[PDB]
RNA sequence: AUCUGGUUGAUCCUGCCAGUAGUCAUAUGCUUGUCUCAAAGAUUAAGCCAUGCAUGUCUAAGUAUAAGCAAUUUAUACAGUGAAACUGCGAAUGGCUCAUUAAAUCAGUUAUCGUUUAUUUGAUAGUUCCUUUACUACAUGGUAUAACUG
RNA sequence: GCUACCACAUCCAAGGAAGGCAGCAGGCGCGCAAAUUACCCAAUCCUAAUUCAGGGAGGUAGUGACAAUAAAUAACGAUACAGGGCCCAUUCGGGUCUUGUAAUUGGAAUGAGUACAAUGUAAAUACCUUAACGAGGAACAAUUGGAGGGCAAGUCUGGUGCCAGC
């Protein structure tokens, strides 16, 4: 034998499939932020739905109870420290009206079109993928990063990608090679 | 049956014996034999390895209708011819036979490299998707592990065979000799082993090349049986 | 089973061993010697996993084959041997002197020590008996035993051993007031001094506690290891020296600290 | 054009087995790996050894190119690192032959038909020698 | 912390049958490009089994006249290496299955002032020729067998 | 490990002699139902007279839509013709837009795949890195299930009821 390997799932489906008034602002954060399918918005709602759960109780326990003050001045020093919850709301109360566009704005994809580097936000998510942009030195090339605060002032371009860089891709350098060669002939 | 005209298939015999668990069974049969008796004393079990010559056409094409497993041998430097290699393929099961093993002998002329190794195989199964959908594993007999398994099912199976060559009776000869009863006619004693349903003193016999001929008796020799008077038209157009 | 068993397997390993759970399948089953099998740690634990001096089962025998590492002034070569409470671990080829002793979070601490406080070892009294030809003996928390002795020991005291030649030198006795360890189960590695202690008859007796900063916590008596006399202990104690401290105080003192 | 920048970072001086050990980390600038010759060679100069004194092993290179981290370690003789260095890195370096045996297949069955002899068998030879024989 | 369709011409109820999601829950149908991690002859038959493997072991330190090798040399007892065999130790661990078993197993909890224990670690043994040194060795008693030859 | 009876079954010169896969690979049996007769002791650990020998325990690959995580199958222009559109509106167009489409036209990006090297590894295979190669993509082409009601989606044409309970 052997020790096992733990796993998780990671999203959850609904409980009524066909019912309209769903399916619209479903859709309207898929055109807006440019998502594939509908599981990558129950992926932030799982997310959501167990940070609402962990200080739905911490609520129930008195104040000046130790636990708290340290499980409490944890989860609120982490969801700033990514940038959700504002500065000036870091009190308990404030997260249980936190919503999902509130993570969803923090993306790779949705932080690269607002600091201005793609012309759209389709423009971003084929930048990312094919190996352009690279916070400090890293390529990444995943469009769901949630970048951190004191990091959003690093992103660039690559010192590899032929945007901002070096040598071109193969296809000015095969029309390169196919005029200057032929120039002649 | 080699498949392609350069191939040593006494080799291909000694790389099908070398996992036999015995030494001293190939050294010794090397000079000029075409018909092998050999007795494998792991899975207790005899077989009768032959090996036809590729110069005729006409030998190849009964030596397999006398058997019921075909090694189909094939190449790792080229593949198969069309007017040779590939009707004799479509000869043999368009006249009907039994089962068959593919299996390729060598393959070092392929790089030392690995996965150059691998794909040659994929190559090579070329040949057993239109022609057998029944088939789909060949045997690299260079491996030590896939040559094992390739003694283990000729020695412990027996396919359907054919219909018709199986319910009349077939002996093969081990040995012929000639003794006199008259200077009009003779007799040829045949050693052998009956295959098929049997020989009996009723009806008549044919070996190609030589025709239709007379018997007079039966003896088994570890049941001395004659010839009754009650024979048929023995001539060519019948009164 | 039949007879004894042989093979640990890695999930049942000693928690505070650390190790971790997906490099292999057994673990190193501790040999029978001195110290308990969970109390204990074996000489692959140490010179691998807390020195990091070697990287492989084939490199600490090749350490050990070459006749370097002592314990208590003694070659050892079997490579789990088991290394218990208050073990004086000497290699050579450094002149570096260890002592096993316990951390605060309940860990076995790597501790450096002098030459000099390397040639001695405390122990506790786990009986005293009158032996044959009418000789008594004293048997140590690791086994010693020990002929003729004073008359005014007692069992649950401590005696002072040497370790050249196997002999006492004093004894410190066990009542109110004592710089005590606790080897043993919850509050485990705190040092504290004692209040009183209270004897049931028939049952497990239990002593009271008091820390430096004076908070009080109860224990059973034999996970009960005298030290010295109050202000003064007999060896190097480690850092932090058996406070406990709680979770939000270490928070914050490990962010202030945070200058680097 | 290419600054192959080598760090040798926590460095453990280990005279137990006689050398030190620390995590080779190597920069490199537009080039894909440099290979286990070059970073042999370089090391010695830096600590004033033979070539043959040193050995490096475990070669990861991170997602994107540029670096590549890993260990190495060095002792001091040439006599010692035949010594203690695990004979599979040996015979990496051109240093020690290899050793040429059958198969782990071959040698088990080897070893289960001489299960069957009690003794050295000569005596057994002399027998079949005269039954066989007629 | 949520409900919708179906009894009557029409309405309010008791009431069940459809629907709706989940499954580290097994098969099955059509499809199937990438990276990481990976269960897998349990159910029915604790039914039957061809071939190969899975348990052996030596240090300067119990026994070498190999008619072994190396020869190489200070060595006339032996001394380098080293098959076979006696002696010592291990084979009671590990791995696999779930048939039996309902106060039994098993769990958390006690007891041995009611018992055996190879090993490991630490202590521990002037007294024993009839004798206090009288015949009868302590500068050291006796047969028997293995490998091997035939 | 051995010995008896019970159920089995193997070789035989017929005098006899041998046997237990609910260890690992593999069988022809059953059923809705479950992988290779492969490579090695490098790691994890156990055993031995012992640092050296042994280990289907255990590790590494093949077969694997059992389950779980990350996310390719297109993104940018021009004119064009439309409309809306904010405005110059005189009324034009003066700006800002948004689409719509124009087998209307342009150039850039890239890994699926292939493959020198190096790195990985006990040796290899693969993943990370990287020479040369690799697209208008019409072909390097996504599929399963439904379109009275519950329950998101059609007033569309064709059967003599070809190929009707549904």
């Amino acid at each position: 034998p052997r020790a096992p390997r733990t796993y998780s799932k990671t999203y959850s489906t609904p409980k009524r499939p066909y019912e309209s008034s769903r399916l619209d602002a479903e859709l309207k954060l898929a055109g807006e932020f440019g998502l594939k399918n509908k599981k990558e918005i129950y992926r932030i709602s799982f997310q959501l739905s167990k940070i609402r759960r962990a200080a739905r109780d911490l609520l129930t326990r008195d104040e000046k109870d130790p636990k708290r003050l340290f499980e409490g001045n944890a989860l609120i020093r982490r969801l700033v420290r990514v940038g959700v919850l504002s500065e000036d709301k870091k009190k308990l109360d404030y997260v249980l009206a936190l919503k999902v566009e509130d993570f969803l704005e923090r993306r790779l994809q949705t932080q690269v079109y607002k600091l201005g580097l793609a012309k759209s936000v389709h423009h971003a998510r084929v930048l990312i993928t094919q190996r352009h942009i690279a916070v400090g030195k890293q390529i990444v090339n995943i469009p769901s990063f949630m970048v951190r605060l004191d990091s959003e002032k690093h992103i660039d371009f690559a010192p590899t990608s032929p945007f901002g860089g070096a040598r071109p891709g193969r296809v000015a350098r095969r029309n390169a090679a196919r005029k200057a060669e032929a120039s002649g002939e | 049956v080699p498949l392609v005209n350069d191939l040593d298939p006494l080799d291909i015999l000694y790389k099908l014996l070398k996992c036999a668990d015995d030494e001293g069974i190939m050294v010794q049969e090397v000079d000029s034999k075409r018909i092998f008796n050999v007795h494998i004393k792991k899975f207790k079990s005899n077989l009768k390895i032959i090996i036809p010559d590729m110069t005729n056409f006409l030998n190849i094409l009964d030596c397999a209708k006398v058997a019921d497993f075909v090694v189909f041998g094939l190449s790792g430097v080229q593949e198969v011819d069309e007017e040779f290699g590939e009707q004799i393929i479509r000869a043999l099961e368009l006249q009907g036979i039994a089962s068959y093993i593919g299996v390729i002998s060598n393959l070092s002329a392929v790089h030392e490299k690995e996965k150059f190794q691998l794909d040659v195989k994929q190559s090579l199964e070329s040949y057993f998707k239109h022609f057998f959908p029944s088939e789909e594993r060949v045997y690299n007999l260079e491996k030590n592990s896939d040559a094992l398994n390739v003694l283990r099912t000729l020695c412990q199976r027996l396919p359907r065979s054919i219909n018709w060559r199986d319910n009349r009776g077939y002996v093969v000869a081990d040995f012929v000799d000639f003794v006199e009863t008259s200077p009009d006619s003779g007799d040829l004693v045949i050693e052998g082993t009956v295959r098929g349903i049997g020989f009996n003193a009723n009806r008549l016999v044919h070996i190609p090349d030589f025709g239709d001929f007379q018997l007079n008796k039966i003896e088994k020799i570890s049941t001395v049986f004659e010839s009754n008077m009650n024979r048929d038209t023995l001539d060519e157009y019948a009164p | 089973a039949r007879g004894p068993k042989k093979h640990l397997k890695r999930l049942a390993a000693p928690h505070h061993w650390l190790l971790d759970k997906l490099s292999g399948c057994y673990a190193p089953r501790p040999s029978a010697g001195p110290h308990k099998l969970r109390e204990s740690l074996p000489l692959i634990v140490f010179l691998r996993n807390r020195l990091k001096y070697a990287l492989n089962g084939r490199e600490v025998k090749a350490i050990l084959m070459q006749r370097h590492v002592k314990v208590d002034g003694k070659v050892r070569t079997d490579t789990t041997y088991p290394a218990g409470f208050m073990d004086v671990i000497t290699l050579d080829a450094t002149n570096e002197n260890f002592r096993l002793v316990y951390d605060v979070k309940g860990r076995f601490a790597v501790h450096r020590i002098t030459d000099e406080e390397a040639s001695y070892k405390l122990g506790k009294v786990k009986k005293v008996q009158l032996g044959k030809k009418g000789v008594p003996y004293v048997v140590t928390h690791d086994g010693r035993t020990i002929r003729y002795p004073d008359p005014n020991i007692k069992v649950n005291d401590t005696v002072k051993i040497d370790l050249a030649s196997g002999k006492i030198t004093d004894f410190i006795k066990f009542d109110a007031g004592k710089l005590v360890y606790v080897t043993g189960g919850r509050n485990l590695g705190r040092i504290g001094t004692i209040v009183h202690k209270e004897r049931h008859d028939g049952g497990f007796d239990l002593v009271h506690i008091k820390d430096s900063l004076d908070n009080t916590f109860v224990t059973r008596l034999n996970n009960v290891f005298v030290i010295g006399e109050q202000g003064k202990p007999y060896i190097s104690l480690p850092k932090g020296k058996g406070i406990k401290l709680s979770i939000a105080e270490e928070r914050d003192r490990r962010r202030a600290q945070q200058g680097l | 054009s290419d600054a192959v920048t080598i760090r040798t970072r926590k460095v453990i001086s280990n005279p137990l087995l006689a050398r030190k050990q620390f995590v080779v980390d190597v920069l490199h600038p537009n080039r894909a790996n440099v290979s286990k010759d070059e970073l042999r060679e370089k090391l010695a100069e830096v600590y004033k050894a033979e070539k043959d004194a040193v050995s490096v092993f475990g070669f990861r290179t991170q997602f994107g190119g540029g670096k590549s981290v890993g260990f190495g370690l060095v002792y001091n003789s040439v006599a010692e690192a035949k010594k203690f260095e695990p004979t599979y890195r040996l015979v990496r370096y051109g240093l020690a032959e290899k050793v040429e045996k059958a198969s782990r297949q071959q040698r088990k069955q080897k070893k289960n038909r001489d299960k069957k002899i009690f003794g050295t068998g000569k005596r057994l030879a002399k027998k079949v020698a005269r039954r066989n024989a007629d």
